């Protein structure tokens, strides 16, 4: 299971 | 009933880039006993029955009215991006419990009515952000319309 990315940095 | 929700859409197709700004939700479904609702957005981007990529929102504690203003993007080639759907779901955080759902909507070429009018104007202006708001529907329904293909 992969961990949830939050919003962009960039 | 459930609420809702304003995001942006911007494709730029030389770069296959999708990018979604969830901005703001309102009129949110309370659901808190002793407290609002703590929503949180998490965006699925699917091809049609299967998950692709997931992303989500920060948490905003005790509130009916979530403001986010956080940017979203997925890397869609062009020949894919009618091929793909923008599933975006507000839910309730719980410390106890399950987090509910609040309510979702989806947007892509399978979508329908102001979703798929979103969606086609997001591609008629490449390269700049379309900001639109959609009511939020019964998760369990948006849920079936994601099998119907176009
Ligand atoms: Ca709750
Ligand atoms: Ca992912
Ligand atoms: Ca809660």
């Amino acid at each position: 299971s992969d961990a949830t990315e939050g919003h962009d940095e960039d | 009933k459930l609420g809702d929700i304003c995001f942006s859409l911007r494709y730029v197709p030389t770069a296959g880039k999708l990018t979604v700004v969830i901005l703001e939700a309102k009129n949110l479904k309370k659901m808190d006993v002793g407290g609002l609702s703590d929503p949180y957005v998490k965006i699925h981007l699917m091809q049609n029955g299967k998950r692709l990529k997931k992303k989500k929102t920060t948490i905003k504690k005790n509130t009916l009215n979530p403001y986010y203003n956080e940017s979203f993007s997925f890397e869609v080639p062009f020949e894919q991006i009618q091929k793909v759907q923008v599933v975006v779901t507000v839910l309730d955080y719980d410390k106890i419990g399950k987090n509910d759902a609040i309510g979702k909507v989806f947007v892509g070429y399978n979508s329908t009515g102001a979703e798929l009018r979103h969606w086609s104007d997001m591609l008629a202006n490449p390269r700049r952000p379309i900001a639109q708001w959609h009511t939020l529907q019964v998760e369990e329904e948006v849920d079936a319309m994601l099998a119907v293909k176009k």
